[PDB]
């Protein structure tokens, strides 16, 4: 467990974390939406949970485009981690549902694409109002007033303006808070570019 | 390059003109290897290629690329290939012309049919495009969900059970525009689809 | 009578808003059997009096009737109507729509699956009829062509080699627009069909 940027390095790394964040769930237990931010008593990956976040974090993000093993396998352990109960605070899950958010959008690798669906939808279904504030709230914020644009996530890379009619059709399948608010806001953007917008292919997508 | 990956199906194509036809001998100079030879030497660079690079417009010219020559070339007659080929296989099933999509759900019928460790390496990450495949969209043709039921089909009766138990309740959900689309053979075969995922599932 | 025909279809559909959805169950007065009482109630009428009219208008109303209500209630589940149904199915393998093709040919797939003395009476009839079927034509859809070519591979299956020995060629010379249309799982399946059907005469 030493900090590393490496394929194989940080992958052996990676790999081997699979095995401790086992041992960890069978010692202890892992999440319930009650459980949330409930630690267990003592242990020693506590003093080991900072390394562990930083070089997960810089095995997602900070890393090339190129990485689809080390990206997955970073999203997986991201996920398996949050799976702990309580053992991350919200700060965290924030910061990896970010995370996704921006490598899901930057990157159309389908291999970190569906990885960071999977882990986004688990952190839905293991946290409704964290994954409702970063992602999804910035998903639905990307879209603009008009229809046809180019979703500029950022300076270089953009997606189309279904793609996030697509992510809302990901997840949100079961999360009540997420589903009900996803309805209302592109209800509210069904209206919006009816009414200031001359569009029919995005109104149909809409509704 | 983008313009090259998509014009270059034209190497690999059918010429009903200038083949040795019946009768005629003097028609051409006529080599049936074409197909295969132009594959052997297209594949492997387009593939190592794709590994070594980064963007959307490289590498999807590259999957263009690779799915235009693979479309017209035969899958069952290009073996070898196959192995290097199973990511760009993968890749290529979402993107908007049916043609290409036939022709990586044919190659992946026959890889499932050969390989069995990418498959079961794999299915975890093949049964939700296929699933997107069935799904009626501006790209799924009725035709294409048809064929994207062949594969589920395929891909179910060669990974073990284990992995197909699984995978039974998405594709029995996410195939009602399938088994009720404009077309009835799709229907027909979309519920028969959905009745062997039900039975084997129940089994 | 004719407008009642193509309009017959209407008694017998799915809703997608009043069945015994889950959930509600103050949904209507549902009842799933009207399928088949329907088809019970009118099969037997519609083939007497098929069989009892002899010009274009009345005896093309009721082929239309009893294909629009056969096409709505599944095949496997109308067993004891098949015998009688037998005329007016070989009839309903030329009309416009293919939704009553793609319904009679599920019907003749089942039919060769239970029926086999019908079949072999009544081969070198269906044979020539499926091969206009296979033909491209304004009414034969890609869909219909390839459903053409799936009831010629069970009837060959079912029916003894005597006869099929005798319909081997036609099949393999009357198929060439079908392994060469515009999409490619019909021309993946007519080659197929020529290959099995090549395989089934030289053996």
């Amino acid at each position: 467990l030493i900090n590393t940027s490496e394929v194989a390095k940080l992958k052996l790394l990676i790999m081997n974390f699979s095995f401790f964040v086992d041992s960890y769930i069978d010692l202890f237990g892992r999440t319930s939406k009650e459980s949330l931010g409930t630690p267990v008593p003592n242990n020693k990956m506590a003093e080991y949970k900072d390394e562990i976040i930083m070089i997960l974090s810089m095995a997602l993000t900070r890393s090339s485009k190129a990485e689809v093993t080390i990206r997955t396998l970073s999203v997986i352990q991201f996920t398996k981690m949050i799976k702990m109960k309580g053992f991350l605070t919200p700060e965290e899950v924030s910061l990896i549902i970010q995370y996704f958010t921006e490598e899901i959008l930057t990157d159309n690798n389908k291999n970190i694409y569906y990885a960071c669906l999977e882990g986004l939808k688990t952190i839905s279904e293991i946290y409704e109002d964290l994954v409702f504030e970063i992602s999804l709230k910035k998903l639905l914020d990307l879209l603009p007033d008009c229809f046809e644009e180019k979703i500029r996530v950022n300076d270089e890379e953009n997606i189309h303006i279904e793609t996030i009619l697509k992510i809302i059709l990901d997840f949100t399948t079961s999360r009540h808070i997420l589903v009900k608010e996803s309805i209302t806001f592109l209800a509210t953007k069904l209206n919006r570019v009816a009414k200031i917008s001359k569009s029919r292919e995005y109104c149909f997508l809409l509704i | 390059g983008s313009l090259v990956s998509k014009l270059f199906e034209v190497f690999v194509m059918d010429i009903s003109s200038l083949k040795k036809f019946k009768g005629i001998s003097w028609n051409n100079n006529v080599k049936i290897l074409y197909k295969q030879k132009f594959f052997g030497d297209i594949f492997q660079t387009l593939v190592s290629n794709y590994k070594n690079t980064v963007d959307m417009t490289i590498k999807c010219n590259y999957l263009t690329a690779l799915s235009l020559v693979l479309k017209h070339t035969p899958s069952q007659s290009v073996g070898p290939f196959i192995n290097d080929l199973f990511p760009l296989l993968l890749q290529a099933l979402d993107m908007p012309d049916p043609e290409v999509r036939v022709s990586a759900l044919e190659t992946l019928k026959d890889t499932t049919d050969k390989h069995h460790t990418l498959i079961t390496e794999h299915v975890s990450t093949i049964v939700p495009l296929l699933l997107s495949l069935s799904l009626p969209h501006k790209y799924n043709s009725v035709s294409v969900r048809l064929i994207a039921l062949q594969l589920l089909e395929m891909i179910t009766t060669v990974v073990p059970l284990n992995y197909c138990l699984s995978y039974q309740d998405d594709v029995l959900s996410a195939l009602i525009p399938v088994l009720s689309d404009k077309k009835r053979i799709i229907r027909k075969q979309c519920v028969d689809t959905r009745q062997v995922y039900y039975e084997l599932g129940q089994i």
